[PDB]
């Protein structure tokens, strides 16, 4: 621990769990937000025999846990599983006690208010936390991004969402949230292998396939022509070697699957792709303004590294909206961390202990002062 | 009547000639100056602060 009361800057992203101090450039425990529990009762003793696996123990011992999603979409299952995590987080994995460093949290968009209360008053009460504030990822991304005008598409684990931003001002009745997300991505992949001949329900293939998504996925440029080409392409059929030594080889459906955010017919949306999802947004909000949107277009989040968004995103917007302006996006590597970068940033300044969400307000007016003291 | 025309075309241009030396005084130093954006190419990548 520092010597001095810096504050603690956690990122709770939909899939990811990043926390770490005030003033750092990246947060120092970074972990999935899987969490694995005993698949079986005890009759042995000597070692183990313990309930909650969180972090990289739950990831080494996958085969033997029940994998389990304490949030899914932003839904909150259990809370003492935030708590136990959160425990994992500060002791095991950060070595601080959050009595003496006020928290700077990130919240999924458009998290219910009745979830915000209830988390906000079981953490004071199980907690010791001096102080608080909470936002919204949207705007922590566009503070990574240092810029004030632009929409910013937050693909996270559970959710996708849509929110233009101009110059510095949150436009709530132009965003949306989709429930297109990483879970069916690794659905579809999972029906496609399938089709392929290899059948897994399970959550470690649930891992693996994610990790080939991460490795050999394409974003197809032309989809029908792809796979007419497909057909054969020796070459462009690419293979992966999964841990336990077999050779798997996929060929269209490396492009196959991402496809299917932008192609939500292929299984079953009434919602076209999130293009739309932004070209909608965009036009909702006063006509003018809409050209600096095509020009200032963000993306966030993990799925970020994966290859194609940014010539798909350009293309498609230019063939919807008139190409006379020239549309550019712009993605800082490793964005994921942005995000608690940004977090820092709000530390940085000498104004922020201004609306730290202190004890002694929290006790006076019980969690409905949170609804007047962040917005 | 060669009176009459010169006394109205003679107040006629002395309003025109004192509308003129207003004109006569600037003629430039009513417009703003130049600062287009061009160059800073040799600007550096990791600026010193974050917003970067
Ligand atoms: N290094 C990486 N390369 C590619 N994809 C990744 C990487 N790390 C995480 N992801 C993907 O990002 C997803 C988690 O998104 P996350 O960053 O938590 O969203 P948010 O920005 O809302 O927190 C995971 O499902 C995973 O598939
Ligand atoms: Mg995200």
């Amino acid at each position: 621990d520092e010597d001095e009361t810096t504050a603690l800057v956690c990122d709770n992203g939909s899939g990811l769990v990043k926390a770490g101090f005030a003033g750092d450039d990246a947060p120092r425990a970074v972990f999935p937000s899987i969490v694995g529990r005993p698949r079986h009762q005890g009759v042995m003793v000597g070692m183990g025999q313990k309930d909650s696996y969180v972090g990289d123990e739950a990831q080494s011992k996958r085969g033997i846990l029940t994998l389990k999603y304490p949030i899914e979409h932003g839904i909150i299952t259990n809370w003492d599983d935030m708590e136990k995590i959160w425990h994992h987080t500060f002791y095991n994995e950060l070595r601080v006690a959050p009595e003496e460093h006020p928290t700077l949290l990130t919240e999924a968009p458009l998290n219910p208010k009745a979830n915000r209360e209830k988390m906000t008053q079981i953490m004071f009460e199980t907690f010791n936390v001096p102080a608080m504030y909470v936002a919204i990822q949207a705007v922590l991304s566009l503070y990574a991004s240092g810029r004030t005008t632009g929409i910013v598409l937050d693909s996270g684990d559970g959710v996708t969402h849509n929110v233009p931003i101009y110059e510095g001002y949150a436009l709530p009745h132009a965003i949306m949230r989709l429930d297109l997300a990483g879970r069916d991505l690794t659905d579809y992949l999972m029906k496609i292998l399938t089709e392929r001949g290899y059948s897994f329900v399970t959550t470690a293939e649930r891992e693996i396939v994610r990790d080939i998504k991460e490795k050999l996925c394409y974003v197809a440029l032309d989809f029908e022509n792809e796979m007419a080409t497909a057909a054969s392409s020796s070459s462009l059929e690419k293979s992966y070697e999964l841990p336990d030594g077999q050779v798997i080889t996929i060929g269209n459906e490396r492009f196959r699957c991402p496809e299917t955010l932008f192609q939500p017919s292929f299984i079953g949306m009434e919602s076209a792709g999130i293009h739309e999802t932004t070209y909608n947004s965009i036009m909702k909000c006063d006509i003018d303004i809409r050209k600096d949107l095509y020009a200032n277009n963000v993306m966030s989040g993990g799925t970020t590294m994966y290859p194609g968004i940014a010539d798909r995103m350009q293309k498609e917007i230019t063939a919807l909206a008139p190409s006379t302006m020239k549309i550019k996006i712009i993605a800082p590597p490793e964005r994921k961390y942005s995000v608690w970068i940004g977090g820092s940033i709000l530390a940085s300044l000498s104004t922020f202990q201004q609306m730290w969400i202190t004890k002694q307000e929290y006790d006076e007016a019980g969690p409905s002062i949170v609804h007047r003291k962040c917005f | 009547l060669g009176a009459r025309a010169k006394e109205s075309l003679d107040l006629r241009a002395h309003l025109k000639q004192v509308k003129k030396e207003d004109t006569e005084k600037e003629n430039r130093e009513v417009g703003d100056w130049r600062k287009n954006i061009d160059a800073l190419s040799g600007m550096e990548g990791r600026k010193k602060k974050f917003e970067s």
